[PDB]
């Protein structure tokens, strides 16, 4: 009758909900807000800070800082005011009554897991938990056991090739390039246009712009041709205060750091070279079924035209007999989430559950080894 | 492992089909083997023998109407049968309508029939449902909300204020008639919702004002939808018939009750505990609470450290209050968790938590100060911690020089020799292995312009890049040169005190004259230098040797504590004289010596720089500073003039003498702790030297010629405006330039203990007697003035509160 | 229960009464008269004008003569409200952007002058504010001596954008002296003052177009009204009805180069973060005698409308009760039982001293 | 014998002169005059403009606006009035007849680089030209190729990394905080005490207490304490009408806000974070030279204990192990212009300039 939590918390927005359910019933942003000025008004029911969505709806007054930078927790006490919302306001639940299902980026530190345990237990004292690899996830919610999963975020871009269910971890590719850094980078380019955003509330507002007008040339070059040769690429964007900005050219720009991160000062290569250094550190054996599964996840896959460039661009690297195919669910946004509901719904996984009693016996040093 | 897959014939052959049913694997009947529901998911195992090599292939079969949560629970169940098979079975993928040929083969019967339809899929869909409700506010003291049955006006009257609660959207209705006390609490209600919910805008409209012009196109649109302002006149209600706001708020007081639901030596029970009014201490966190508002609501509080019983129970009782009281179905019944209470839930507690009696992005650093041990310096340094060499310095060199802002090479033969008003560029080569590596260092004189300088850099860049810039860059500053520098002129540097040109062009006088004294020092066998210095008696340092050049003869003077290293180098350059060099020992000074240095006065002469560091322990120099943020001091080995800084204190050991130098631009507290350290510094020295050595206070400018001595060549164009000690005795006296000594030991004197001034010397703001402490001048009078112009003792004013000290310090101009 | 007391310190009228009460018990102007060649406050010292010199205290918001000050609280304690301070606590108000030191010295006046058991200062804004239950809004405050625009946002200030212009009421009637003197008649007497405050404050209102209103009056004497002098002569008074209040709009006519109060409005939320803008724009409060003009809410709706951008919906809100709204804002918070813990206690000041009141208060 | 000019154009004083000198020939506001009442008066018509200090003492009768705001030109036809007043009043010059090197911000971007070179050969017909970046010629004055410039000036404050003579674009800082700001806030906390600083004619009295009384607290909490418990660190300032005022805490306060920007109601980082962040945005194994050569620049790096200051909240932030150091030249109020006036006077310019000839392809 335990019905099960599944809490994918990410860099930028935490997808939490109850397993079984085809969808995370709360999603929201993983930032904490605090007020730059005084209260005047006694007793109108001020915070010393907030959380979620009631952040992101005050952010004028407030300093929003993201917990959760490059993929690394830096503040654990506004961690756990996340993770205070995410049981107590948005799923409005006690979490001394529901398994605790959460995820975790490939190769995590295990400082960073031996923490997450230890506040589950005994801040929120949760049944039991366990922690689950987020790529992985993504691969079992397309129907797959084995493929190349390239996860990019708001904090990080992971390539994990994926064989028969285990990943191959000699072959997984970090990137330190994601929503975050194009986020930051459509702010810088919007000011050569004469906008100017720099407060933490003004880049909510940028990423908004990100996420309703931004997408992936097919030919960065060409269309950077088309751009000046007419108007045909500008839109127009209502500001929250009624002002109307008009973009160009930062449509596309802006997503292209994601294949020439020169554009940030990154001397890295794009993530369409990451996933091919990625296929070529596998079995050769192994590498056409990769090639025919590059499944994308996170919502900095979610650009009009990345999975059509994503194909040209390993195209031209891969062998021209190779038959190149990348999968874009529909939902992958949530994609992690949806394994997870997944997999903790299944008759076998009751045994998986890290305990309390086991917790207590043993130490943070028991989540590693059941998550091998 | 699944029991579904226990019975798998292990390392015999078999063919099994199962399909994924809710999340489980279902075994299929072996007649319908070849039939697939279009629907559905399933899992193929087949184990097959061929030639004594099992064949083992799995394969998980997706229709093209398989739901997400079959295809993934095929795909983990598929992993946990080729895991639970020893890892031997190969793994396929199959799509209807374009399976593999192994696949296929498997029915070569032409038994491979998909077939309409599947089992339902096992996930729950979440919905996202809005609950849209039209709520009221009504009341005298405490307005209480209650929730209307249907949203039409017939539910509303023009002397209470209304909600009407769209999910994102809340509309706030002030009646025409309401008071202002409900249009403070519904804003209050509204403000809740919001909030618990993170997102939504209140709109709030007045009685007669719900047009379009009046709320906006779009605000009016929603709220004709569910309240037509055509509908309004004919059913609003009035004022008098929307009730009494004091029988509404008094009959929903007593409607509230709390209920316990305890499980204390094993027994459930149900218990009334209070009534109105409730407050947040009467929930404890060990049991479950109900919290019964009637057909308003019912709320289920649980306790973090409750009963399983007991959260069963206590949701199954309150469940069971809406059928035997046969509440409507309006009537909900919410459990709010220890933590989670919504702002609706709190407001059926009159008492909760208690008001706010009262952030920068920008960070500023926090260190408290320490008090610095001076063992610690006692404990000896690291003096050869970092140390690394290229090569032997044998590579090819180029050096150029700064002249008229542009690059002029020097002549091979003088290699060697530096002018220390001007800067250089030295383009350095050496090779490893056949590999070439090119080093550029560009030094900078002590006395080199801006201009320079500048070109000396900008030259440099220009140099890299001429070599693709693989060079690496060093920057050089006089008196400060690197080992491998030195290395490259084989030890030996001569540095004539000079220069040339200088932003336009001067009296660039070319060559140090035939009358010239050059110091030579070296503090190993490979920094051996030989620099130029004022032709003046108080520039000779027994340390070391020295080299007169004069019309007459050129002569070398050996003082007592230098090494043989120094007097080959001053003999070397004497070689070069025409006149042929007279070497001299300190004492056998012969009378025409003195007099082409001016004659004989004071100059660098100590027991520590006559004896050799076989016998004296060598001189320490240590730099104290609160820049840092708290006051510490470290050591300068190899220490020169150019590691003394202005805005610091530095503290001299030499043996005999304990000098603290005292930077003009340096803080006061730097200053005094640095004698204070000082004083602790010998204190604690166990060598067993003298506990009262001297300790003396010198200042910038005013360096007695043995302070300058433990140095190397002293600049007094630096500080001390070109003159030399005597120089400066002679114009400004001796007692004007004393080095004063260090004394032990004011504050926290009693108030008969401090110097007494008036009260008309006090007062003023400028030009004050000195001793007199500016925070406390209070203390400074007597105890009659003190009464005459506080109007009280100075014990009754030291018992007054700290803030009326300082307003009566204010007052009376003693602050 | 300790009743309490609620003083606005008003730069032309004090508002007092108690807390609880729906209106102020006493309103007498903030004028406090000296001999010339003694005290006077309130009504009785401009009955005396030919004898007393007549000062503002609190011209324009900020209290600058404090001896006057103490005057003004005594002849409120002690003459109108006829109560003993020692036994009230009491809540004071204060301009926007006061001062810390002149908040200081008003609680060391209350304390160690009238040695009141509790006391409190509140923004008059802010009161305001809080009378409509919102906890957002840009407030217009227009009063005798200083207009003032605060923008609230969720209950948090942005004192970086309070705008503050030195033209109100007091401004009005001079003007109105002004122009109705250029016509005719003659309002120089300062008896003749306070006739003219009456035509202002019954005859006056603010057209929603300028141009048009005085073409209006130059074709037609629809416009005109009538008014009784206290010496039986009827006037007419033509378009300086609608040309008093139009300075609010046109500080040239009085010779200020400063923008009128939609511009102060506007530029006051343009100064604000750009996510809170919406909310200002839809909760323009207004408050004080000189924003009781009739039609000054529909002209700032259509001036701010032309201001901003077509998208933004802009609502002006013109509470009936707006003259008291500062001191009803006042009255329910002294009322309510949350609050006696907010109270600055004597004890609490014999302790930190007049400090404390940046502590508790804010 | 070609002399050649160095005109630095700053957000609030443009530094003009002749290269090869140990200093700026002319240094005046960058304000442009332009009548606020159109055909009064004489010299008072629509295209009359007036530049400098005379658009200061007709400032009653003239609008006055910033062309390089914020170091970025973007009124380009009241820049060229600045330059024609630089060119023909200032130096009095003929700019045909001197190649010109100019200054630009950290970060100007290309369209503005263009414009400007256009404005120059076209407008002004200069021989030759060349822009460059102000942090680099700071750096040069240092007699350094390598270090982290802080430069801080009238409308921006800058962090530019350098290494070995380039600049690292990708680690530049910028604050929208500089000496004009401080003035402002000056003049506001200094009216919180009564003395009623807000007309134009008042900031210029403000601006030199600022630059004559201020100073950086090494311990700013230390410090508040200390100006609340005695008259110590009170000073007197005489204004013109011979009335004396007196300031405590305001003479730290106000160079605080360099550290604390909310003090003016920023929600950025003060230049200590700024600094740090611009080092660690670079490669780690030139970190170690960027910690100790801290070179400051511009005006607003004048204030006494700012070195020292900086020095204690960059070592808190920095590994424990880190020697820093921070670089105060005596000359920094120009050592954009005297690095310009080196570079223009290397004869390897010759080579780096831009001729009119290559322009005009
Ligand atoms: N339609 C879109 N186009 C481009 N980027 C998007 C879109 N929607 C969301 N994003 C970006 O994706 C990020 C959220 O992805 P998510 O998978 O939630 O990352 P995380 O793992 O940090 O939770 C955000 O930074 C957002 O800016
Ligand atoms: N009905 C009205 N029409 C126009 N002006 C009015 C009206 N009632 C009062 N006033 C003006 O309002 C001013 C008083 O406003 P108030 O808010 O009390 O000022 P303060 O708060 O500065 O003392 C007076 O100058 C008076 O002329
Ligand atoms: N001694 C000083 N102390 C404090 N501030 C100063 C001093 N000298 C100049 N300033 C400030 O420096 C600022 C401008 O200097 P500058 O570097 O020329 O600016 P920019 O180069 O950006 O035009 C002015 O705002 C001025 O207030
Ligand atoms: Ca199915
Ligand atoms: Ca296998
Ligand atoms: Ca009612
Ligand atoms: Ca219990
Ligand atoms: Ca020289
Ligand atoms: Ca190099
Ligand atoms: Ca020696
Ligand atoms: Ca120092
Ligand atoms: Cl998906
Ligand atoms: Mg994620
Ligand atoms: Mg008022
Ligand atoms: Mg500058």
């Amino acid at each position: 009758e335990t019905t099960a939590l599944v809490c994918d918390n990410g860099s930028g927005l935490v997808k939490a909900g109850f397993a079984g359910d085809d969808a995370p019933r709360a999603v929201f942003p993983s930032i904490v807000g605090r007020p730059r000025h005084q209260g005047v008004m006694v007793g109108m029911g001020q915070k010393d800070s907030y959380v979620g969505d009631e952040a992101q709806s005050k952010r004028g007054i407030l300093t929003l800082k993201y917990p959760i930078e490059h993929g690394i927790i830096t503040n654990w006490d506004d961690m756990e005011k996340i993770w205070h919302h995410t049981f107590y306001n948005e799923l409005r639940v006690a979490p001394e009554e529901h398994p605790t299902l959460l995820t975790e980026a490939p190769l995590n530190p295990k400082a960073n897991r031996e923490k997450m345990t230890q506040i589950m237990f005994e801040t929120f004292n949760v049944p039991a938990m366990y922690v689950a690899i987020q790529a992985v996830l993504s691969l079992y919610a397309s129907g797959r056991t084995t493929g190349i999963v390239l996860d990019s975020g708001d904090g990080v871009t992971h390539n994990v090739p994926i064989y028969e269910g285990y990943a191959l971890p000699h072959a997984i590719m970090r990137l330190d390039l994601a929503g975050r850094d194009l986020t930051d980078y459509l702010m810088k380019i919007l000011t050569e246009r004469g906008y100017s955003f720099v407060t933490t509330a003004e880049r909510e507002i940028v990423r908004d712009i990100k996420e309703k007008l931004c997408y992936v040339a097919l030919d960065f070059e060409n269309e950077m041709a088309t751009a000046a040769s007419s108007s045909s690429l500008e839109k127009s964007y209502e500001l929250p205060d009624g002002q109307v900005i008009t973009i160009g050219n930062e449509r596309f720009r802006c997503p292209e750091t994601l294949f020439q991160p020169s554009f940030i000062g990154m001397e890295s290569a794009g993530i369409h070279e990451t996933t091919y250094n990625s296929i070529m550190k596998c079995d050769i054996d192994i590498r056409k079924d990769l090639y025919a599964n590059n499944v994308m996840s996170g919502g900095t896959t979610m650009y009009p035209g990345i999975a059509d460039r994503m194909q040209k661009e390993i195209t031209a690297l891969a062998p021209s007999t190779m038959k190149i195919k990348i999968i874009a669910p529909p939902e992958r946004k949530y994609s992690v989430w949806i394994g997870g509901s997944i997999l903790a719904s299944l008759s076998t996984f009751q045994q998986m559950w890290i305990t309390k009693q086991e917790y207590d016996e043993a130490g943070p040093s028991i989540v590693h080894r059941k998550c091998f | 492992t699944d029991p579904a897959f226990r019975s798998v014939p292990k390392g015999t052959p078999c063919f099994l089909i199962w399909r994924i049913e809710n999340f489980q694997p279902v075994p299929v009947p072996k007649d319908q083997y070849g039939n697939f529901f279009e629907g559905d998911a399933y899992i193929i195992l087949s184990q097959k023998d061929n030639k004594g090599i099992l064949e083992q292939n799995l394969h998980f079969w997706l229709g093209k109407n398989s739901s997400q949560d079959e295809q993934g629970t095929a795909a983990l169940k598929t992993v946990e049968l080729d895991d639970y098979l020893g890892g031997t079975p190969v793994q396929h993928r199959e799509c209807q309508n374009n399976e593999s040929k192994l696949f296929l083969s498997y029915f070569k019967n032409k038994s491979l029939k998909y077939l309409q339809g599947g089992v339902a899929s096992g996930f729950n869909h979440v919905e996202h449902i809005v609950r849209r409700r039209l709520l009221s506010v009504k009341g005298k003291h405490t307005p209480r909300m209650e929730e209307k049955p249907e949203i039409s006006w017939s539910q509303m009257n023009k002397g209470d204020v209304f909600i009407l609660d769209l999910g994102e959207i809340i509309y706030v209705w002030n009646g025409e008639l309401c008071s202002r006390t409900e249009r403070i609490k519904a804003m209050e209600i509204a403000r809740g919702m919001r909030d618990d919910r993170g997102t939504g805008n209140i709109i709030v409209v007045e009685d007669g004002e719900e047009t379009p012009d009046d709320m906006g196109e779009e605000e009016f649109e929603v709220f004709n939808e569910y309240l037509p302002v055509a509908d309004k006149e004919a059913s609003i209600k009035s004022a008098e018939e929307g009730g009494a706001d004091e029988n509404f708020e008094k009959k929903k007081v007593a409607q509230l009750k709390l209920w316990k639901v305890a499980e204390e030596d094993g027994n459930l029970k149900i218990t009334e505990e209070a009534t109105a009014p409730l407050d947040k201490k009467m929930l404890d966190s060990n049991d479950c609470f109900i919290v019964d508002n009637g057909e308003d609501g019912i709320w289920v509080w649980t306790g973090k450290k409750a009963s399983p019983k007991e959260r069963k129970e206590s949701m199954n009782n309150a469940m069971a209050f809406l059928k035997q009281r046969n509440y409507s179905s309006q009537t909900r019944v919410t459990k709010v968790p220890e933590g989670g209470e919504s702002s609706e839930f709190k407001s059926l507690f009159k008492t909760w938590e208690k008001t706010k009696l009262p952030y920068s992005v920008n960070k500023i650093a926090q260190t408290v100060q320490t008090k610095f041990d001076a063992m610690t310096l006692h404990n000896n340094p690291e003096v050869a911690k970092e140390t690394g060499m290229v090569d032997d310095g044998s590579g090819k060199k180029k050096i150029y020089r700064i002249e008229n802002m542009d690059l002029v090479e020097l002549e091979k033969r003088y290699y060697g020799e530096l002018y220390g008003g001007d800067s250089y560029v030295i383009h350095y080569t050496y090779a490893v292995n056949g590999k070439e590596e090119h080093i550029i260092y560009y030094w900078l004189g002590r006395h080199s312009t801006s201009d320079e300088r500048g070109v000396a850099a900008a030259k440099t860049i220009e140099i890299d890049d001429s070599l693709g810039g693989t060079a690496k860059q060093v920057r050089v500053v006089q008196s400060k040169e690197p080992n491998h520098f030195m290395a490259m002129f084989d030890g030996k540097l001569i540095i004539f005190q000079g220069g040339k040109a200088g932003w336009g062009g001067h009296n660039s006088t070319d060559g140090p004259g035939d009358t010239y004294l050059l110091h030579v020092r070296g503090t190993s066998q490979y920094n051996t230098k030989a620099e130029q210095v004022p032709c003046r008696a108080e520039s000779l340092n027994s340390n070391d040797v020295f080299v007169l050049f004069s019309k007459g003869g050129t002569y070398v003077w050996a003082g007592k504590g230098c090494t043989g290293d120094e007097r080959e180098m001053a003999k070397k350059i004497a070689s070069k004289s025409p006149k042929g060099y007279i070497m001299i020992v300190e004492g056998q000074e012969k009378e025409e010596f003195w007099d082409l240095l001016g004659g004989k006065t004071e100059y660098a002469s100590d027991f520590s720089l006559k004896q050799a560091e076989n016998e004296h322990r060598p001189s320490r120099l240590f730099q104290c500073s609160n820049a840092s943020g708290v006051f510490k001091a470290e050591e300068i080995v190899d220490f020169v003039q150019e590691d003394l800084v202005p805005e610091d204190v530095f503290i001299l050991d030499a043996d005999h003498t304990i000098y603290v130098w005292l930077g003009n631009e340096a803080r006061n507290d730097e200053k005094q702790m640095a004698m204070d350290t000082a004083i602790e510094y010998l204190e604690s020295d166990p060598s067993g030297r003298d506990p009262d050595t001297p300790i003396m206070t010198v200042k910038q400018g005013y360096e007695p010629p043995d302070f300058v001595g433990h140095f190397g060549v002293w600049d007094r164009q630096l500080w001390s405006h070109g003159m030399s000690y005597a120089e400066l005795k002679k114009e400004l006296g001796e007692k004007n330039m004393s080095m004063e000594q260090v004394r032990q030991r004011n504050g926290e004197m009693s108030f008969s203990d401090v110097s007494k001034y008036p009260y008309s010397v006090l007062v003023q703001k400028e030009g004050l007697p000195d001793g007199i402490d500016l925070q406390n001048k209070e203390k400074h009078l007597t105890e009659e003035e003190f009464e005459k112009i506080f109007g009280m003792t100075y014990a009754t004013f030291i018992t007054k509160p700290a803030w009326k000290q300082t307003q009566l310090k204010k007052d009376k101009g003693l602050f």
